[PDB]
């Protein structure tokens, strides 16, 4: 309808970020460890452990170097 | 016959306003038993009954959420004010508007009947299984069927509202010239239509688990699934109850400042951003149930984004008051109070969004103090701002300004002294939904129970404000309901008004 | 209770945990939902039947 | 008359007139009754709307500042422009 | 054509595959059903009784 | 360990995790105090300085692009400053 | 009465093209019928005697109230109270109702996706559970998909035709094809080797397919009611278009139902 | 924008326009809110006095004085006692409990 | 008064004894809305005390 | 002689905001808030 003002695109940047993060989080769940309809998935220990550690490390590995340095606050 | 067979929107809106007042009275009565059991350590007037306390808090939460604020803002001011504000002669479906209202007394009757059957529905307003499933009897079924009927009522009302705004506007009036209350009601209708059927599906699953021996949420089911579906409904539900308050506050602040609303398109975009973000943040109610850390991470990061549109709305209201000619009346004090005190309700929501902090204050009275700031002081102040604003148009009765100021100051003092001490209780670790507490929590509990009685007194004083009105003749206004006579005719806008764009 | 004890908060059998030691706590429930919350340790996790 | 393309055929023009109402030549508003509500936008701002009431038998009246003047006229039929006068296409 | 073929090849075939009473089979949180003992539309119950 | 009468803030801690949570809460409260102070002071001054006994007739001020962008972009930086810890 | 039409033309009809209704008794009766049927349903859940009869009594009253309400709407259509913009608003309201029913089915299939994807230790982490023989896609369900696609195309014929005989025959073919989808779902419900009480698979299968079958029955009855208004005056207006829209919605819902439950085994 | 203001001021004649922020005088408002606060206090006092079915024995003055003798001290079934909440009561880190202190 | 075709759909200065019935209805509304929960408390606690 | 609409607004700057000092008050508010926060 009307012309969106200059604020609403500064609004739309974290909104697009949040929508993309939501889509990614929805997508990466059926490609994770416990979403297997069998007990025979875990009898292959190498692939199961590799897949589960891959699911562990993604989005956490961007935070390990500041977890180790106690960057858990705005100030110290 | 007039009030049973109505097809006019102004009568159905007034019926909603009265029904909402009755629901507020019932909830205020249920809220004094809570604060009178919780005044002192030990066992109060409930004689050490915990099932009865759970029934009382369940009924109180459901009534004050669904049967007070929702019929007052959405069904009450929306049905009365929407077709006048856009210039429509009526609603699009006038008999659907009547069944929208008339499914609410059966729902309230079933909810009140559930309290008298067996030991009652002591579950909380969220009704988490297997506590809802373990309850022998019939009361929980009646409470959930009350929820179904209220949800169908809201869906049908939103259908009528959305077809009315889309297809019955005045000629020459586009979606740019509507005032912000119309935009708020339209976005509320969109949220209702999208969110309520998820609750309907969740409650159908609950009924089949309780009564049909199914496996939705059970031993072989998944109990986190109910919380997922319920909070996917329930977080849009709390923005359904707050957007018409934003619209009312915009109308009131614009009126008495002698100024138009600052940043109209920014206001509409902020309301739309709040509406869109409300569907993707819902698992901020589920930080302690055992979700994976990436899910918790996303829902922490996404929930904090809702602060920016709300901050723009607040600063735009303050810029609307800025550089005006402001005359402070009783509805004006209920809007300045909204702006100053909804800020205190939102800043604690930012704290609750951060999941690390939420590990300490989940299911404590910090949560309760937050959501009684945003509801008892954001939505109730919005309801009462419009009663002293549009009351002579809607009912035909004036009000005394002195007794209204007495009522406002009593309510303002009684709510800042009831829930401000509930922050300190929750930070120190007092849990929710409990009637017997530890001996050291006594001082703030005593102060809060003192504030609740002041709130009850302000509820009593409100009945004495009405008086006879003085009727005048209109010439010009900025909105279409302030050129009508008070009260308007049964078919207001005898000629459909048109909006003429000048040569500019 | 007796003086020196806290009303409501006191139990008959406590939980004994050593310090300076990594402890794994597995929280579950048998009939309905519960939640194990100790605000001093910063632990609050819900007890779900099946989890 | 303004271009009737993208105008609904029942919007009753006079609103779509090609004139700026002055004091010495107002825009004549037709009405079925002695009074009628019309809405005029600000000439310097499309977003601002002022609704006014015109009465039968009155002088010219201006609603917004630096706006058009208006005079109401009681008629028994209002030309529903879109099939009344462009079907005439005079 | 295939649906009219299906309407004549309906309730004629039989299954005698008894199923042991697993914990997820024939849930009875409340005793019986609102209409009787067996489920609705169920004329040939499969889960076994007298589980040897 | 145990709650105390007339207590305002959190209890004392025995793990580093809970102390990290409390420090994060106090870091958020740092920003909240400034936000509430700015809102309350500006509301008081706008209320007192624009009463109709002071103002003959109002001014036309519907938009201000710079201030709108400023109060849109400052809280987003605060959100991202809070979020990473 | 004879001046009631004159008053309407003088004050409402000649001033705006929208429809203003006289006062009506059916919303109140429908609401209290919902009250009676909810009491009967709650009594029938827990085997209270004379509870199922009370639930049937309340449902019969709601059905009668809705039938008389819709007969009044049909009468008001036949006397020319609806202009074109009113019929456009009717289709808009049907679109909003379709969106609400769509989110109801989204919430229903969310449960299938959640429960099927990650089986729990209570099921001994096996999906589908042992004992359960799932219904295959290579059988009668494929015949159902073919029949319902044929019903989609035949309902699409009657939307665009201008010969009244073509419209009536296409509507009757669509209704008869919808009735074969339900008479065969009854055969699935009779031959299936599991119950709604047997595992979350049986639970989700029966609840979701039952809701879809109820929507098929409602759409078939709505298409039947839209045909008899055309068999009389050779004009249906919004009754034909909205029933076709609802039928196409039911067809689209079956795609998700088939592709999540029957193909994905969820 | 001014005309609707003047119309609302005519339909609400009890709302004054005298040139001050609180248009209704405080001599009217303060006594009535004081009376309402007093009535609320009477209701709160009536609830405290007449509406209790069990007063806990841990709030009696004998229990309170015997507790104040002990202090913020917790016993252990496997160890010496410990001071509760050592940061707010400023116990130094060398001192763990009452009995392990053994004052000089 | 003519609510359907008169100038006002609600004429509260023309019901005879309006301010008496208005206060009676307001009092009855306050009585029911503040006394229904107390009856529910009394009903459940009278069933245990049996 | 016709009915004229009156002058309803000043332009932003020559009315009663020329003596407000908006930036000064924002600086004072931020100073007080930062002092309390520190
Ligand atoms: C609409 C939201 C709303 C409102 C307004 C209130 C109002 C109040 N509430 Fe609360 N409350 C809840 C929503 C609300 N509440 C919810 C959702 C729960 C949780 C239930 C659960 O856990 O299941 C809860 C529970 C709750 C608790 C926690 C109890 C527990 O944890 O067990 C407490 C404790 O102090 C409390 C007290 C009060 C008090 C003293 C008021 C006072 O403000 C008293 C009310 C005074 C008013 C003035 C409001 C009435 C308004 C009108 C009468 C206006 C109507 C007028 C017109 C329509 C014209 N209520
Ligand atoms: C009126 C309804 C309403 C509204 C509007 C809100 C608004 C918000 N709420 Fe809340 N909430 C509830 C009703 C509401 N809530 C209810 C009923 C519950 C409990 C449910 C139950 O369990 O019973 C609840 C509980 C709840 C939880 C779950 C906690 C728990 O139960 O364990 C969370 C977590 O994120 C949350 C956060 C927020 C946030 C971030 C906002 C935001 O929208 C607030 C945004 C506003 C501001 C932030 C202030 C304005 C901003 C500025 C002035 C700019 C400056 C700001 C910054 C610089 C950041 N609230
Ligand atoms: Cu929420
Ligand atoms: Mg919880």
């Amino acid at each position: 309808p009307f012309k969106l003002p200059l604020d609403a695109y500064i609004l739309m940047l974290p909104i697009t970020y949040a929508s993309a993060a939501f889509v990614a989080m929805c997508c990466r769940v059926p490609t994770a460890d416990p979403e297997t309809s069998s007990i025979a998935y875990y009898e292959d220990e190498q692939k199961s452990a590799a897949a589960a550690q891959r699911y562990d490390n993604s989005f956490k590995q961007f935070f390990d170097a500041r977890i180790r340095n106690h960057k858990v606050g705005v100030f110290q | 016959m007039r009030w049973l067979y109505s097809t006019s929107h102004k009568d159905i809106g007034l019926l909603y306003l009265v029904f909402a007042f009755f629901g507020g009275l019932l909830g205020t009565s249920l809220s004094m038993l809570i604060r009178y059991e919780l005044a002192l350590p030990g066992r109060g007037l409930l004689d050490g009954n915990g099932q009865l306390y759970n029934v009382i808090i369940t009924g109180h939460g459901i009534i004050m959420l669904l049967f007070m604020v929702m019929p007052a803002l959405f069904g009450g001011f929306g049905n009365w004010l929407l077709p006048i504000m856009i210039g429509a002669p009526d609603m699009a479906f006038p008999r659907l508007n009547n069944i929208s209202f008339w499914l609410n007394p059966p729902a309230l009757a079933l909810l009140l009947l559930s309290t008298l059957v067996e030991q009652g529905p002591g579950t909380g307003w969220t009704a988490y299984p297997p506590l809802s499933v373990q309850h022998s009897g019939t009361s929980v079924d009646l409470a959930i069927l009350s929820l179904h009927l209220n949800g169908l009522s809201s869906i049908l009302g939103a259908v009528n509202m959305l077809v009315t705004v889309a297809g019955l506007r005045a000629p020459g009036m586009k979606l740019l010239h509507m005032p912000l209350f119309v935009w708020a009601i339209a976005l509320t209708a969109v949220l209702v239509i999208l969110a309520v059927p998820v609750l309907a599906a969740a409650l159908v699953m609950l009924l089949t688990d309780r009564n049909i021996n199914t496996a939705y949420f059970c031993e072989s089911g998944d109990l986190i699934l109910y919380q997922h579906l319920f909070w996917f409904f329930g977080h849009p539900e709390v923005y359904i109850l707050i957007l018409p308050a934003f619209g009312i506050v915009s109308q009131v602040v614009s009126f008495f400042s002698q100024k138009p609303v600052f940043g109209l398109t920014g206001m509409i975009c902020a309301m739309g951003a709040i509406s869109l973000l409300g569907f993707i943040v819902w698992a901020h109610h589920m930080f302690t149930v055992g979700l994976d850390l990436d899910t918790v991470a996303y829902f922490t990061s996404a929930t904090m984004i809702i602060a920016v549109p709300t901050g723009m709305k607040i600063f735009s209201w303050m810029a609307t008051i800025y550089s005006g000619r402001v005359w402070f009346t009783t509805p004006m004090w209920f809007a300045v109070g909204f702006i100053c005190l909804f800020t205190l309700g939102g800043v604690t929501g930012v704290v609750l969004a951060n999941a690390g902090v939420d590990m300490l204050v989940h299911d404590t009275y910090y949560v309760v103090a937050h959501f009684h700031y945003v509801l008892s002081m954001g939505a109730v102040f919005g309801i009462f701002a419009g009663v002293y604003f549009w009351g002579n148009l809607i009912t035909g009765l004036g009000y005394h300004e002195g007794r209204a100021m007495v009522h406002f100051w009593l309510l303002f003092i009684g709510v800042n002294l009831t829930f401000f001490p509930q922050h300190f209780l929750g930070l120190a670790g007092m849990p929710r939904r409990m009637f017997d507490y530890a001996d050291c929590f006594a001082g703030w509990n005593a102060v809060s129970s003192f504030g609740a009685s002041i709130s009850f007194i302000s509820v009593i004083v409100f009945a004495t404000t009405f008086q006879e009105a003085v009727r005048t003749v209109p010439r010009t206004a900025t909105t279409l309901e302030w050129v009508l006579l008070a009260t308007p005719a049964h078919h207001a806008l005898s000629q459909v008004p048109v909006l003429r764009t000048a040569s500019s | 209770v007796q003086p020196g004890q806290l009303r409501v908060l006191e139990v008959d059998e406590r939980l004994v945990l050593p310090t300076n030691t990594l402890i794994r706590l597995l929280v579950t429930a048998s009939d309905v939902l519960h939640s194990w919350a100790v605000p001093a340790l910063g632990v609050k996790m819900d007890a779900v039947p099946g989890r | 008359y303004r271009p009737l393309g993208d105008k609904e055929l029942w919007h009753e023009a006079w609103m779509y007139e090609d004139k700026f109402g002055t004091e010495e030549d107002p825009i004549i508003v037709p009405s079925l009754e002695a009074e009628r509500i019309i809405g005029v936008t600000d000439p310097e701002d499309e977003t601002l709307v002022v609704w006014g009431i015109l009465k039968d038998g009155e002088p010219p009246r201006q609603f917004v500042e630096n706006g058009e003047f208006y005079v109401l006229k009681h008629v028994e039929y209002i030309k529903k422009v879109g099939d009344v006068l462009e079907a005439i296409e005079g | 054509a295939f649906m009219l073929y299906d309407f004549a090849v309906g309730l004629e075939e039989e299954h005698h595959v008894t199923i042991p009473p697993y914990p997820w089979m024939r849930i009875r949180r409340l005793p019986g059903m609102p209409w009787g003992q067996d489920g609705l539309f169920e004329g040939h119950p499969r889960v076994a009784t007298t589980w040897p | 360990d145990s709650p105390q009468p007339w207590q305002l803030l959190f209890q004392d801690t025995a793990t580093s995790t809970a102390q990290a949570m409390i420090d994060l809460h106090h870091d958020i409260f740092f920003f909240l105090i400034t936000v509430v102070t700015l809102v309350f002071y500006m509301m008081f001054q706008i209320i007192t300085k624009f009463h109709y006994s002071k103002v003959l007739k109002p001014e036309k001020l519907t938009h201000h692009t710079t201030m709108e962008v400023i109060w849109t972009i400052i809280p987003t930086l605060i959100v991202v400053m809070i979020a990473i810890p | 009465h004879q001046t009631a039409k004159e008053f309407y033309m003088e004050h409402i009809g000649k001033r705006h093209p929208f429809h203003v209704l006289p006062p009506s008794p059916w919303p109140m009766l429908a609401g209290w019928g919902t009250y009676v049927s909810c009491l009967g349903m709650a009594a029938w859940f827990h085997n209270m005697p004379t509870g199922g009869a009370l639930m049937a009594f309340g449902m019969a009253n709601i059905a009668w109230t809705a039938i008389t309400w819709w007969r009044d709407c049909a009468i008001e259509g036949d006397m020319g109270m609806h202009t074109e913009v009113v019929r456009k608003n009717f289709i808009s309201g049907m679109w909003a109702f379709i969106v609400s029913e769509a989110l109801l089915f989204v919430g229903l299939l969310w449960a299938c996706l959640h429960l099927g994807m990650s089986p729990s230790v209570a099921l001994q982490m096996q999906w589908p559970p042992v004992g359960i023989e799932p219904i295959g896609w290579d059988k009668r369900a494929l015949v159902m998909s073919a029949v319902l696609a044929a019903s989609y195309y035949s309902a699409n014929v009657a939307m665009v035709a201008k010969d009244p005989k073509v419209v009536m025959g296409a509507l009757a073919t669509t209704i008869g094809l919808g009735a074969m989808f339900l008479a065969d779902q009854y055969l699935e419900y009779n031959e299936t080797p599991f119950t709604i009480t047997d595992s979350p698979y049986g639970t989700t299968f029966f609840v979701t397919t039952g809701f879809h079958g109820m929507h098929v029955l409602l759409g078939s009855l709505y298409l039947t009611a839209a045909l008899m208004m055309y068999k009389r005056t050779h004009n249906a207006g919004a009754a034909l278009k909205s029933s076709i829209l609802y039928w196409h919605f039911v067809d689209i819902v079956w795609i998700a139902v088939y592709g999540i439950i029957y193909v994905g085994q969820y | 924008a001014r005309a609707q203001i003047e119309r609302w001021a005519a339909e609400h004649p009890t709302a004054p326009r005298v040139g001050r922020i609180f248009e209704v005088p405080l001599g009217y408002v303060v006594p009535r809110v004081a009376a309402g606060i007093a009535a609320a206090g009477c209701l709160w006092y009536m609830n405290n006095t007449f509406l209790q079915t069990y007063r806990p024995e841990s709030l009696s003055k004998e229990f309170l004085e015997e507790q104040a003798k002990i202090g913020e001290v917790a016993q252990r079934m496997n160890a010496p006692p410990v001071y509760l909440n050592p940061f707010t009561n400023r116990i130094p880190g060398s001192i763990l409990g009452p009995e392990d202190a053994k004052p000089e | 008064y003519d609510f359907e075709h008169g100038p006002h759909y609600l004429q509260p200065e023309k019901i005879p004894n309006f301010w008496s019935k208005f206060y009676a209805g307001t009092g009855a509304l306050y009585a029911v809305g503040l006394g229904v929960p107390l009856f529910a408390v009394w009903w459940q606690q009278s069933k245990l005390k049996a | 002689k016709a009915v004229y609409a009156p002058s309803e607004y000043f332009k932003y700057g020559e009315g009663a905001s020329k003596h407000f000092g908006f930036a000064k008050h924002v600086a004072i508010a931020m100073t007080v808030g930062l002092g309390l926060s520190f």
